[PDB]
């Protein structure tokens, strides 16, 4: 066995623009 | 080995604008912050129970 670090070396989440952008119509 | 003998201390703590907005003469330069590249899913040394 081996000492893991119990880090998770993770990718974040990419941005959006365009949907900020759209407004909302409910239906 | 004497906490009174150090010479300094560094915290890291979440904070949100109204908090800065609190005391307003206490903060300065407010508007240059970015909020999205300080964040804790970018920074990985603040440990914290926020998902």
């Amino acid at each position: 066995t081996f000492f893991w670090l119990k880090k998770a070396i993770i990718t974040a989440r990419k941005e959006q623009y365009f949907m900020p952008l759209a407004s909302v119509t409910n239906m | 080995g004497d906490i009174n003998k150090a010479m300094f201390a560094i915290v890291s703590f979440e904070t949100c604008k109204a908090d800065l907005l609190k005391e307003k003469d206490r903060y300065h330069n407010l508007n240059k912050i970015d909020w999205q590249s300080s964040a804790p899913v970018n920074e990985p040394d603040h440990a914290t129970t926020t998902p």
